[PDB]
């Protein structure tokens, strides 16, 4: 039953990721005036298929001086740990459940790092480290948000916990500037923009490249469902819509920062922020 | 110059840094002293329990 | 109960799994797979937080400094005499007769123990550390304080 | 608008001069240092609430609900003159 | 050997109002007993007569009534042991059977 | 003779004794660099990790608890000073030895 | 847009049938719309002597 | 070669997996037999003493 | 009641303190230090119980603060000088452990960063062989620890396993056979931590 | 696992529950709350799919061999890893605060912990250690 | 075996040093605060904090001279060493308010309707 | 608070019901074992049927039903 | 504290030297003592509990049939 579930959960997840991707592109078309995919089926409601069917009968290119196992390991690493991120969000019932995804996602770097250390490319390794470095400075201010969270959040029994059952259903309206940076780091997590300046992936092709984009999309719905649950008062689909459409929304009208700049903002704006709203829901809680 | 002058400098060249020490010592300051002012203020099992039904009957 | 003894004893084998390679990327990859595979074991005792600790502090960020100082500072030397010259018999002797055979265990006289779950509780952790340790978590605050303020005077200019 | 600020100048040796030195409050390109508390609020509601993002945002939600100009090539065609 | 239970957990939960106001004695004899010894021999009688005085509650129940008890504690079973998801069929029961015995 | 729980206390105390000698040891024996022996270290600080949380779960004892938060802070610590000092030397000492990070060779 | 209208409902329309699905198998494993709350020790020993009374009373009764 | 590399390691965790518990079994079974012996030494110590203690 | 603990608190206070003055006079370029110095010297007066030992450790401390320069080394020598104190008060192994380590860190940290000319990589190079050496001690104690816990359930220092921390304690004092982490670091790093 | 004692069965006895333990399913209701399980079995099944996935274009594509397809086409992160190792050590220092329903000296004794954690960031701060110029 | 209903909302009433003491002297408030600490202080120990305050002020107008930044060392130096004396004495004052050293002096001057 | 104020309170009611079911048991699985010891060490010379271990305090098994493995 | 011990004289001499544990485990966690039961207060509660039984105002000892 444990199996069945899983491969329940598994089908709407890579449904969606492929719908995910193609709304991605008609949502991006429709702010700037044109259309996006439509000719590729009725509405263009095959394109995502199509790409998945074309590069899976497309060449496999493993390059004859890299390290084979990394190589392959990296794509299958990310889109391992996003599948069982999802499974920590809906098919259990610990006490711990958010510190579980975020141990989870702290784990999502290691793709990155083995792409960059896999291929011989002279400017993967150089893009990998500033994209990790990018992660790593923001996965600080998700946990001092999730220790923010965390202080009010107990069970009927008297428990304080991090189960998601338990999570009240309403909006958290005390906690609005701490929800606005809870969404600027999952837009830093995800290197979408404003921070979209490292890629690591420039060797990969086929069903490894196929990989690496399920695994960044089925990660941007695991922080969309992770904001709806701590904020938004539940987990739904309309409010998964709504945060990806933001997301859409936010990278067309845009522009990028420098690595420096993205860095200086995590380390001085970002956790001194988060960490005094720790300290000061904290002295409320008393 | 005084506490006006240097505090509207500090706070159009450095904001974040001004906003995040104030959210901080409102919290110190809530709790040291606003909180222990206005806020701050055996039985069987059976009396307990004739409380508790006590307390729900009404609402 | 034959995967979680086995999973119990996976641990020694990566254990010795990382310093028998000679290549210090799949050392660190070995390290990285005993650290998730204890966090799994420390499960079975029944602590759910403190294996979440051992995994988001040693997989999710010490490793990440291992294989960036890994990536950065080793040209490739392993045929460059690290199989040329071999390894030490007296080295493999002691962790034979310590490690294998264990003539000084812990249990000492003891040769049978019974391994039993607990139920970890964060709240009486957060009463201990707070309360009745207090000075021990000062004290490791100081020692934290001590390797940022000595790491960033040693960053090489 | 087209105002500088000391902090938002994209360079080094700009930042450097700025913070150690008060030659941009001659400038007149510059936005003047607030001189009560209400320009304060409104300099603080600028930096912190971004409220500059969000005009760009409605502008492209604006043009979201707005009217497309591609055409349906090959069942649609463009416009070429005579000469062409 | 003999077979010795209290009701489930749902049930207990849904009877435990009436055990301190029916049941009060043995509750107390129970818990003095366990506080001097420590060995279970030691508490036998009262611990006998605790299990006794829970089971004949749980008997009376179900012959004055069966339905509501029934419909509380299988709500009580379906939301977790949280009492606050089921104030309605906890009503319900408490008006069928009284906690203490009331016009008396 | 002996039951499945005494099984695994006896496998898992086995376990964690091969575990320290095998950091202790193996990659001195196995003639590797200081990166690798800094690795090796938190494998002989996992293993003493790992047995005072199931002492604590034996006896029902919080000291095993606060002893695997102090090794854990420690041996980061440590591991981190470790590795900037490694880097350090490299570079001061690359122009002249090459394999400079292997001191048993 | 008009085009962007078919991907935005489709993504809500699988999410809605996906959580009913694993709802409706979840709760046939479970049998109690609360596995999913959190449980302490004391909660965890309420169940598993539940799980153990639930045993013997099937073992009992298969006997008369 | 990639393919001889994960063979050699699945054959090694099998091979650890099933032969280290031989290992553990034939060290317990030391243990249980010189308990024994312990405690038949003591019974013999028990029955002198109360022989020539009264 | 807190009113047995100030001069814990005390202890403390004056670290945040004396961060934030040391941080205040070298963002005016000051290329000298003897007002941090002489705050240091108060403060480990300050800490100190009335004790001979812990006197006789307290003046040696301040009479050593004198050849040294810079503000992290001082702040380096006060937190070791924390470890030096309390483990004259350890009545355990939970805090020998934190101070033998803490006093381990800030030594080898020093030898790294006060070298200078010719002799940084010697220096450089006699730390990091006596941190890999205290590594291994530090998990034997460890160990050990470990296996008198589990023995005896509690945290007395009695039994065969206090033959090892014996051993432990050897290392710290540089006794032979384990005796060349000492020599290593004679021959390489400056006079004042020698 | 299943239980090996009479008295982890609740002294319960016969053989019908020694086989309805042995053959049960997984419930978190039953005996496996806060189990830990599914997240086991959820890595083997998506390893199995993707490495489904890598395997797959080996087979129904097309391959050509050549040698130029098989070609190729700053100390600050040594500082964020370090920081960020020594942050995450302090955050999981005050998850156990958080869980618990603290009194005041709790209060004060995290605030102190918190204090010496900003302090040492502010010095970095100050001395021009977060400007990432290089 | 089965355990104790735990308690979530309580905590222990514990401080982390122990004075493993029982008080020899009358006590008049087993547990004072800082109000009650500072308004029954002594006038040795505010002349000490003056005395350590001025040493301060002097020594640190002295050390802070070499770098010309000699008065805002000795404002820095005199708050040291005048909060280290200002601790000692609240601490020594309810010492005695608890009764763990002699508070004759105390015990007229804090119960004014059990004065005799 | 509220809620976890009732729930606490029908904890400690329904606690000593428990134990005394648990304690109960224990004895009936005590005497079957005492039984079965019997049977199996009547011509063992010597040997005595039911000896506690220890002198003053009652001790509890090591094992109980509500600690299980999670994985 | 738990880790760390401050040794002082007595002034007046009239204080102990005692195992500094003992006395902080006294002060902190106290120590729980029991009783063996005399046999004949145990037997009398039997008596009482199987009156109590015979007599109808005590149930059985299974809630099933
Ligand atoms: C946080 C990080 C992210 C991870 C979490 C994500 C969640 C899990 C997702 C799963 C991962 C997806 C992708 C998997 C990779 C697929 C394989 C691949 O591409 O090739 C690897 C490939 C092999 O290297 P290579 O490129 O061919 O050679 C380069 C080296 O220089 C060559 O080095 P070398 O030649 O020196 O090494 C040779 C070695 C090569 O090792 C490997 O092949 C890699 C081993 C691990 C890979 C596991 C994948 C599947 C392999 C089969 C597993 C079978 C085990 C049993 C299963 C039952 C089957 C019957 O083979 C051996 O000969 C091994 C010798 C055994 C030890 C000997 C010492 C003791 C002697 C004592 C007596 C002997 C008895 O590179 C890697 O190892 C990449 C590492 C990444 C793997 C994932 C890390 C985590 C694993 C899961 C968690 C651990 C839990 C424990 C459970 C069981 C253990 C696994
Ligand atoms: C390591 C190598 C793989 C080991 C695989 C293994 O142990 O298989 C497991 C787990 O593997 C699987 O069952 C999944 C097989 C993976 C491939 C499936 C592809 C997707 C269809 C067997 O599960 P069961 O005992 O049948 O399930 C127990 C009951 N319960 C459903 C409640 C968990
Ligand atoms: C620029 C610096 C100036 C410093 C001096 C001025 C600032 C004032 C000093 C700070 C406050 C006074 C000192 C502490 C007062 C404790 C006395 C007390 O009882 O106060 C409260 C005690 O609570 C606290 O605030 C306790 C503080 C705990 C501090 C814990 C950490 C101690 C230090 C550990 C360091 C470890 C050692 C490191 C080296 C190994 C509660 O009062 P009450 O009992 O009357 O109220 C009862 C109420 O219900 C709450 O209890
Ligand atoms: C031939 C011999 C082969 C020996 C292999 C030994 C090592 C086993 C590794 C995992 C094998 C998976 C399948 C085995 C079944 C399994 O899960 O066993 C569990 C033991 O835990 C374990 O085995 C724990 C190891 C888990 C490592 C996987 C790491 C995943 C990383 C992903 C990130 C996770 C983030 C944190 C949540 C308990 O099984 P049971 O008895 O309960 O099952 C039946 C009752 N239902
Ligand atoms: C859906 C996706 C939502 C996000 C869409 C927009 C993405 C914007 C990305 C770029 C944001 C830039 C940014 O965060 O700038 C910082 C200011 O804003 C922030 O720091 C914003 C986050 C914090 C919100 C405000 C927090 C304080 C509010 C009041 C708290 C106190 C009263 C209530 C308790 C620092 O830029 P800077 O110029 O300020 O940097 C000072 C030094 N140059
Ligand atoms: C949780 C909340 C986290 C808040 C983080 C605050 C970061 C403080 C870093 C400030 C460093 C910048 C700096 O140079 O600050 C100087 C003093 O600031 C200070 O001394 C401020 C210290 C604040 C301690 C908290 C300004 O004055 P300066 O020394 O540069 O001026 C005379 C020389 N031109
Ligand atoms: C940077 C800015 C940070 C902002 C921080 C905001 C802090 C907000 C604190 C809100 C406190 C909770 C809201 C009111 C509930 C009180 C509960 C209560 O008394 O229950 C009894 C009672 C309920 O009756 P019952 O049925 O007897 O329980 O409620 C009241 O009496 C509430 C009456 C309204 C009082 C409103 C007070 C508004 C000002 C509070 C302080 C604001 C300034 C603090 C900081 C100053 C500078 C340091
Ligand atoms: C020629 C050699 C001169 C050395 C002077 C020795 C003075 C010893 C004084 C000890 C004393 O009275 O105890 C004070 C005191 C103990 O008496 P209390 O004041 O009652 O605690 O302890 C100290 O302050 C000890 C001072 C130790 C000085 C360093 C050790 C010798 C150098
Ligand atoms: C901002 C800079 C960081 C502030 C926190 C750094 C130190 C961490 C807090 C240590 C607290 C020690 C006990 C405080 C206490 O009992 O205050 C209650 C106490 C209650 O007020 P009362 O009515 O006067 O007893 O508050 C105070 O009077 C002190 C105000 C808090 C000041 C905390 C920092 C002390 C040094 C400046
Ligand atoms: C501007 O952003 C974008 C990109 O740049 C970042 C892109 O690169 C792409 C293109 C890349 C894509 C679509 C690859 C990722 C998605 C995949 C592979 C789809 C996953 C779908 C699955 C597994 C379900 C399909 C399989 C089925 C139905 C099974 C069929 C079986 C039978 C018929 C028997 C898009 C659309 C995009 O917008």
């Amino acid at each position: 039953m444990i199996v069945a579930s899983i491969l329940i959960l598994i089908v709407p997840v890579l449904l969606s990721v492929a719908m995910f991707t193609l709304a991605e592109r008609t949502v991006m078309a429709s702010m700037q005036r044109r259309f996006g995919p439509q000719v590729s089926g009725i509405s263009g409601l095959l394109q995502p298929f199509w790409d998945g069917l074309k590069l899976g009968v497309k060449e496999p290119v493993l390059p004859d001086s890299s390290s084979a196992g990394a190589f392959a390991a990296s794509p299958m690493i990310s889109f391992v740990l996003s599948q069982v991120a999802w499974v920590g969000i809906c098919i259990s019932d610990a006490s711990f459940q958010g510190l579980v995804i975020m141990a989870i996602s702290s784990l999502a770097v290691y793709g990155v790092m083995l792409a960059g250390w896999a291929s011989n490319s002279k400017y993967a390794f150089l893009g990998c480290l500033r994209s990790v470095a990018l992660m790593v400075s923001y996965e600080l201010s998700l946990g001092a948000a999730l220790l923010s969270i965390g202080l009010f959040v107990t069970d009927g029994t008297g428990m304080k916990c991090l189960n998601f059952a338990e999570m009240p259903t309403t909006p958290q309206y005390a906690m609005l500037p701490l929800c606005l940076i809870f969404l600027v780091c999952i837009l830093a997590e995800t290197k979408r923009d404003p921070f979209d300046l490292p890629g690591y992936n420039v060797e990969y092709s086929s069903l490894g490249f196929a990989l690496f984009f399920i695994a960044e999309y089925a990660n941007m719905a695991v922080m969309s469902a992770i904001a709806s649950i701590y904020f938004l008062g539940g987990f739904s689909a309309l409010k998964i819509t709504a945060l990806f459409f933001a997301f859409v929304w936010t990278r067309g009208t845009l522009p990028r920062y420098r690595y420096d700049q993205f860095m200086r903002l995590g380390w001085k704006a970002f956790l001194p922020l988060t960490l005094a709203f720790f300290a000061l829901h904290a002295s409320v809680a008393i | 110059m005084s506490l006006g002058e240097a505090f509207r400098t500090a706070v159009y060249k450095e904001p974040v840094m001004v906003w995040s020490l104030m959210i901080y010592g409102v919290g110190i300051s809530y709790a040291a002293f606003v909180k222990p002012s206005m806020i701050e203020p055996p039985p069987s099992l059976k009396e307990v329990m004739a409380g508790i039904q006590a307390k729900l009957n009404n609402k | 109960m034959f995967f979680e003894n086995s999973a119990i004893l996976l641990c020694a084998l990566l254990s010795i799994a990382v310093g028998y390679t000679k290549s210090p990327f799949m050392s660190l990859m070995y390290s990285v797979m005993l650290f998730i595979n204890s966090s799994f074991v420390l499960m079975m005792l029944g602590f759910e937080f403190l294996a979440l600790v051992n995994l988001l502090v040693y997989v999710g960020a010490l490793a990440v400094l291992f294989l960036f100082v890994i990536m950065l500072l080793e040209i490739p030397a392993t045929e460059l005499r690290a199989y040329s010259r071999g390894w030490s018999t007296l080295g493999i002797f002691v962790f034979i007769i310590n490690g294998v055979f264990q003539i000084t265990p812990s249990m000492g006289p003891r040769g049978i123990i019974t391994g039993l779950p607990g139920a970890e509780s964060i709240t009486n952790l957060g009463h201990a550390l707070y309360l009745y340790f207090a000075d021990l978590l000062i004290l490791n605050s100081l020692v934290l304080t001590v390797a940022l303020f000595g790491r960033f005077a040693i960053a090489p200019v | 608008g087209t105002e500088r600020r000391p902090g938002e100048s994209g360079a080094w040796k700009q930042i450097e001069r700025q913070r150690y030195a008060s030659d941009w409050e001659n400038d007149p390109t510059f936005k003047r240092t607030p001189k009560n508390l209400a320009e304060v609020l409104d300099d603080s509601a600028s930096m912190l609430l971004l409220t500059d993002v969000w005009r760009g945002m409605a502008y492209t939600l604006g043009a979201f609900f707005d009217k497309k100009v591609t055409i349906m090539y090959p069942f649609e065609k463009g416009q070429l003159s005579p000469r062409f | 050997s003999n077979t010795v239970r209290v009701p489930y957990s749902h049930e207990l939960y849904a009877m435990s109002r009436h055990v301190v106001f029916r049941a009060e004695k043995e509750h107390k004899a129970a818990v003095e007993c366990k506080g001097k010894h420590d060995w279970p021999e030691d508490c036998k009688p009262e611990s006998e007569a605790l299990v006794r005085a829970t089971n004949k509650l749980y008997k009376e129940i179900m012959e004055k009534s069966p339905e509501e008890f029934k419909e509380y504690a299988q709500c009580l079973d379906w939301y977790g042991l949280r009492f606050s998801r089921c104030r309605d069929k906890q009503t319900a029961f408490e008006k069928a059977f009284p906690i203490v015995d009331a016009k008396k | 003779y002996y039951t499945e729980g005494e099984i695994f206390g006896t496998t898992f105390m086995y376990t964690t004794n091969m575990m320290f000698w095998a950091g202790i040891v193996g990659a001195v024996a196995f003639r590797r660099n200081l990166i690798i022996l800094l690795l090796s270290a938190e494998t002989v600080m996992l293993a003493c990790n790992m047995n005072f949380l199931f002492t604590a779960a034996y006896l029902n004892d919080i000291t095993g608890a606060i002893m695997s938060i102090t090794i854990t802070t420690i041996a980061a610590c440590e591991t981190a000073i470790g590795l900037a000092l490694c880097v350090a030397y490299f570079h001061m000492r690359s122009a002249t030895d090459v394999e400079a990070l292997n001191m048993l060779k | 847009g008009w085009n962007a209208l078919p991907s935005l409902v489709i993504i809500t329309g699988i999410w809605t049938a996906g959580l009913f699905a694993l709802d409706k198998v979840q709760m046939f494993r479970e049998n109690k719309p609360a596995w999913a709350n959190n449980k302490d020790g004391w909660q965890k020993a309420l169940y598993r002597r539940d799980w153990y009374l639930q045993r013997e009373e099937e073992t009992l009764a298969m006997a008369k | 070669g990639l393919i001889r590399n994960i063979a050699t390691f699945a054959t090694a965790v099998v091979g650890w997996s099933v032969g280290i518990p031989f290992v553990v079994q034939a060290r317990m079974n030391g243990y249980v037999e010189r308990n024994l012996a312990t405690y038949d030494a003591a019974q013999r110590q028990k029955a002198e003493e109360a022989a020539i203690g009264g | 009641a807190a009113a047995a603990a100030m001069i814990e608190l005390d202890l403390c206070f004056g670290l945040l303190l004396l961060i934030l003055f040391g941080l205040l006079s070298l963002r005016n370029g000051h290329v000298s230090l003897a007002h941090i110095r002489f705050i240091c010297q108060c403060w480990l007066v300050m800490i100190t119980p009335l004790e001979v030992q812990d006197f006789a450790l307290c003046i040696l401390t301040v009479v050593l603060l004198q050849s040294f320069h810079s503000f992290e080394a001082l702040l380096f020598l006060l937190l070791a000088y924390i470890g030096q104190l309390y483990m004259m008060h350890s009545c355990n192994l939970v805090s020998f452990y934190v101070c033998l380590e803490a006093q381990t860190l800030c030594v080898v940290v020093l030898c790294g960063l006060l070298a200078r000319g010719a002799s940084t990589s010697f220096s450089v190079e006699a730390a990091l062989k006596f941190l890999l050496l205290s590594a291994m001690v530090s998990g034997m104690a460890l160990f050990w620890f470990s296996a008198m816990y589990q023995r005896t359930g509690s945290l007395d220092m009695v039994g065969q396993e206090t033959f090892w921390i014996l051993l432990v304690m050897l290392f710290k004092l540089g006794v032979a056979p384990m005796h060349m982490w000492s020599v290593d670091l004679y021959g390489s790093i400056p006079k004042s931590l020698l | 696992y299943n239980a090996w004692s009479p008295a982890q069965r609740y002294f319960v006895e016969g053989d019908h529950v020694v086989t309805a333990e042995a053959s049960r399913t997984f419930q978190f209701t039953g005996l496996d709350s806060g189990s830990f399980y599914p997240y086991v079995i959820a890595t083997v099944i998506a390893t199995a799919i993707s490495t489904v996935f890598i395997v797959a274009p080996l087979v129904i594509a097309p391959s050509r061999v050549d040698l130029d397809k098989s070609s190729a086409y700053s100390v600050s992160f040594y500082l964020v890893s370090i920081m960020y190792l020594l942050f995450d050590i302090e955050i999981a220092y005050l998850f156990p605060y958080a869980m618990t329903h603290a009194s005041l000296p709790m209060y004060w004794t995290m605030n102190l912990f918190l204090a010496i954690l900003v302090a040492g960031f502010a010095y970095e701060w100050g001395m021009g250690a977060l400007e990432w110029r290089e | 075996t089965w355990p104790e209903p735990p308690n979530y909302y309580e905590a222990p009433k514990h401080g982390f040093k122990v004075t493993l003491e029982n008080p020899t002297f009358p006590i008049i408030n087993p547990d004072p605060n800082i109000t009650d600490a500072v308004t029954n202080m002594r006038s040795e120990n505010w002349g000490v904090v003056a005395g350590l305050a001025g040493l301060g002020y002097v020594a640190g107008y002295y050390f802070g001279a070499k770098v010309h930044w000699a008065k805002p060392t000795a404002l820095f130096t005199s708050i040291f060493l005048g909060k280290s004396g200002l601790l000692w004495g609240m601490s020594d004052s309810a010492h005695r308010l608890m009764g763990f050293k002699e508070n004759s002096k105390e015990v007229a001057a804090n119960l004014p309707h059990v004065m005799q | 608070r509220f809620e976890a104020d009732e729930i606490l309170t029908v904890r400690k009611i329904v606690h000593p019901v428990l134990q005394a079911e648990w304690d109960l048991r224990y004895l009936e699985h005590l005497k079957r074992e005492r039984e079965e010891e019997a049977k199996v060490m009547k011509n063992v010379p010597g040997w005595k049927v039911g000896e506690s271990t220890t002198r003053h305090r009652w001790l509890a098994p090591l094992e109980s039903w509500d600690k299980r493995p999670l994985v | 504290t738990a880790g760390f011990v401050w040794r002082e004289v007595d002034p007046t001499g009239q204080a102990k030297n005692r195992n500094h544990t003992y006395m902080y485990n006294l002060k902190t966690f106290g120590h729980r003592s029991y009783t063996r039961r005399d046999p004949s207060e145990l037997q009398a509660a039997a008596t009482s509990v199987e009156a109590r039984v015979k007599s109808g105002e005590l149930g059985g000892l299974s809630p099933l049939a």
